[PDB]
């Protein structure tokens, strides 16, 4: 009844993140992703993908 | 004689102080020139993006796209790989990415 | 360097030295030697001097 099924959501996500998303932190401006410390650098090959 | 231009793709914020000098349309600096330790660099001064430029010893590459060992302009115009090998025209910035 | 009052928290102390670690170009190894020299990480050619 799309109820319980955002409750089991919630109680799942409760302790299923134990970090930050790489794709959540759009703050950074271009500096800092262009910076060889970005782990998100290795993944951004190709314009439409 | 015509002489062909060939586009390379590239993020529209860049940095536009690079190109007002000489510098390099892979985006980061490469070459045999800069040695001193070991013998297998190569790969790791035009590849490896864990460490930084070698020029701009403050950012990995400038673009993301045409720098990386599998990226798309790596994959297009990259003389290894071999995409356009059956073209009979000349793509001039062959000699950047080989 | 070492020598100065440590941190109360271990973990913040981690934390701050691996975000100064970000963003900059010679830092201290990961393997952190005790009886070391704390030599920055060496890297391939240099360009200009």
């Amino acid at each position: 009844t799309l109820d319980v099924q955002m409750g089991r959501f919630m109680e799942t996500w409760a302790d299923m993140m134990p970090h930050h998303p790489h794709w959540v932190n759009e703050h950074l401006t271009i500096l800092q992703f262009i910076a060889p410390s970005n782990p998100r650098l290795r993944f951004e090959l190709n314009p439409a993908f | 004689q015509a002489s062909v231009c060939e586009f390379v793709a590239m993020p529209v914020s860049t940095d536009l102080q690079y190109f007002r000098t000489a510098c390099n349309p892979r985006g980061r600096a490469s070459g045999m020139l800069y040695m001193g330790d070991r013998d297998a660099d190569i790969e790791a001064i035009m590849f490896d993006h864990t460490q930084s430029d070698v020029a701009y010893t403050d950012r990995a590459t400038l673009n993301p796209w045409a720098s990386q060992k599998h990226s798309y302009g790596d994959r297009l115009y990259n003389g290894t790989y071999n995409l356009t090998g059956a073209s009979p025209i000349y793509s001039p910035c062959f000699k950047f990415f080989t | 360097s070492r020598g100065g009052v440590p941190m109360l928290h271990d973990n913040v102390t981690e934390s701050l030295r691996r975000i100064t670690a970000s963003g900059g170009r010679l830092n201290p190894t990961e393997p952190l030697p005790i009886f070391g020299g704390l030599r920055p990480a060496t890297s391939a050619g240099i360009a200009r001097g």
